[PDB]
């Protein structure tokens, strides 16, 4: 019953903003962060950004710096991402990803993802 | 950052053939490599963690190897259901990086 | 719950002190030393030392009065832990202390240690029904053991 | 104060496949969960540890499970001798907690 | 072989007390701990109490807390539970239980149990 | 990661000989390297250690002062230069590396060459 | 510095339990390791810190010890366990090997 889902996708004209989010349930977002991972239709996986639970530990891939913002929804087990100034290169399916390790062994979850395109 | 590469982009084989995929890393990543598997139209799934041990629920014919800057994945007795894209992943710190990926195809 | 720490020549001092209702003040003092092995990654050794200090502070805080009674021979300290310098992986620490009178104190806990910052105590608890060495195999980690002898004395 | 809840206490079933039991935790318990099988005349036997693995002597009819807050058990084919009470157990700390358990009947 | 054997039980009046014990054999109780598990008729299993080997880690179920006590015989592999102030719904078969996962060689042992009733 | 040796072969007593380790799988910047000898019929003998940049260059006491150890600039290699060789110095030489971290050991023993005096 | 070993050459049948020893001249704070060598081949690490088994090595290999005295044990010899074994100290920038021991079958 542990799930993450994507929303807010669709066609965006160049230069326009878009807001994406990871809605999630079955767990409390209290100990580990969440990642955004994207896949261009013809290419392998690319990492985009991470946000630690209520942390200062925010990191971005070089290709998206200054165009993306990651922020936690303080009221919910939800993570928001905003993107701006989109260009034709930014064509990808975006996925919510959560991953951490403990003595119990690995935890790795993926959503279905959503499609974002430009022009 | 850390660069990740894989030697083959595509492998061709018949059923039951032995298959090997290799992955290389810049700098030093110890034994923190993970391997992922993806089938068309689906989200990727974790196969190997700690550059070695299998995540539970997967068959023993898969095995990881190598360390430091060079890693290997081997499939004994390739099955028709093992056809997939395989990816190399690094997780030494906050955030993650991925390799080029390698396809396994049946002739 | 006053604490103080000193360090010199790879030797450290840890103090816990509390005021008494009798109008007097008594502090607990312990000292111990550690080695740094040049062939072992310093980042892991740094974390180990800090973890040792944090776990000892917790024990002293919980059992202060018992330690006041134990003014005497050096206590034997044993630590067994699986410690890595990786923010995506929880570390597990177990601490045992043996008294000259045969009394044994035990703690366990879990930590997250960012390589550049002080270690964070976490809400998660150690699982008492599972051997640590088994855990080390399931999630690959080197098992680290260390022992210290520390001089517990109290203010007169 | 970990509390457990259960899928329906009675599962009427044919001798056929896919009989399932589910279990939920009120709190995060990682994967530290076990399943037991009981007959009315005797103490229960352990079937599953870490909600994922067979005990020795357990039949190949088996299932894995979910994680953190939700767990499952599945029977690939129901035998007349697999009729039993089944229980969900949690072991994250000192002491243990049991669910109400469920019954599977032909 | 490894055995856990229950003793005591039988019919008692409301209030008062009775002593139950678990006699271990085939192993040395030098590590981990021992548990009591209750099986009330018409109901599922519930945990009652644990004693860890050190004798200091003692926990009780909330339903009986402040009632009953757990102790160990230092000379024997035997664990005692004293019941007191008995009341309706204390009726059950009481089982001695031990569990230690030990990696590849997990342990789980149960005794025959003994019946305690109130009347 | 592979380590190999250069030099070796038969030399006369009192002669100098230069040996070296080569590596291509890593950059020799984070941990030190060692020279180990094995005279035939005998166990392993440690000779010397070298560290990246400024270095702790401890030599085994039994052979000290007859030779020195040094790292080259890039071209990852370690050199050792012996002099006043004696018949007792006949041995197989090995390259050795050793360090530990939370993931466990790295040894990488090499394959060297025979030295005879 | 001056590590020593007492077993010298041992002889045994296949499947026999074998134990070898090592002694430090001084306290070494459990900084000790074992190496295995077969003729014609480079030596390899077997056990480190005298307490933890190297990856890929079968479980029959084990070891333990005090700051001044150590042992290594093979619970049962296989034909592939014939080798020379060495004791090594890890306390400093430099390192030493003790006189090695040898295990042969018949």
């Amino acid at each position: 019953q542990v799930k993450l889902v994507e929303s807010g996708g669709g066609v965006v004209q160049p230069g326009r903003s878009l807001r994406l989010s990871c809605e999630a349930s079955g767990f409390i977002f209290s100990t580990y962060g969440m990642h955004w991972v994207r896949q261009a239709p013809g290419k392998g996986l690319e990492w985009v950004a991470v946000i630690w639970f209520d942390g200062s530990n925010i990191y971005y891939a070089d290709s998206v710096k200054g165009r993306f913002t990651i922020s936690r929804d303080n009221s919910k087990n939800t993570v928001f991402m905003q993107m701006d100034s989109l260009r034709a290169e930014d064509t990808a399916v975006y996925y919510c990803h959560r991953n951490f390790y403990d003595g119990s062994g690995p935890f790795d979850y993926w959503g279905q993802g959503t499609l974002v395109t430009v022009s | 950052d850390i660069q990740m590469t894989q030697s083959p982009s595509t492998l061709s084989a018949s059923v039951g053939d032995r298959v090997t995929i290799t992955c290389r890393a810049s700098q030093f990543i110890s034994r923190w490599l993970a391997w992922y598997q993806q089938k068309p139209g689906k989200a990727p799934k974790l196969l190997i963690y700690k550059a070695s041990s299998l995540e539970s629920g997967v068959p023993s014919r898969f095995s990881g190897s190598g360390s430091e800057t060079h890693f290997t994945l081997t499939i004994s007795s390739l099955q028709p259901d093992d056809v997939a894209t395989y990816y190399c992943q690094e997780y030494t710190s906050y955030g993650r990086t991925f390799g080029q990926g390698t396809k396994v195809e049946i002739k | 719950k006053k604490f103080s720490v000193e360090e010199e020549n790879n030797k450290v001092t840890l103090t816990l002190c509390k005021e008494k209702t009798d109008g007097t003040v008594t502090c607990l003092t312990v000292e111990w030393e550690y080695e740094v092995n040049p062939n072992v990654d310093p980042n892991d050794q740094k974390a180990f030392k800090e973890i040792t200090i944090l776990s000892l502070k917790e024990m002293l805080g919980k059992n202060f009065e018992e330690f006041v009674k134990l003014n005497g021979k050096k206590l034997k300290v044993s630590i067994k832990a699986t410690i890595t310098s990786n923010p995506n992986v929880d570390n597990e620490v177990r601490l045992k202390v043996k008294s000259e009178d045969g009394k044994i104190f035990e703690l366990c806990d879990m930590y997250r240690c960012d390589p550049d910052e002080p270690c964070i105590k976490t809400p998660r608890k150690c699982n008492p029904n599972v051997d640590l060495e088994t855990i080390a195999k399931r999630t690959g980690s080197r098992v680290v053991e260390e022992e210290f002898t520390m001089n517990l004395k109290v203010e007169k």
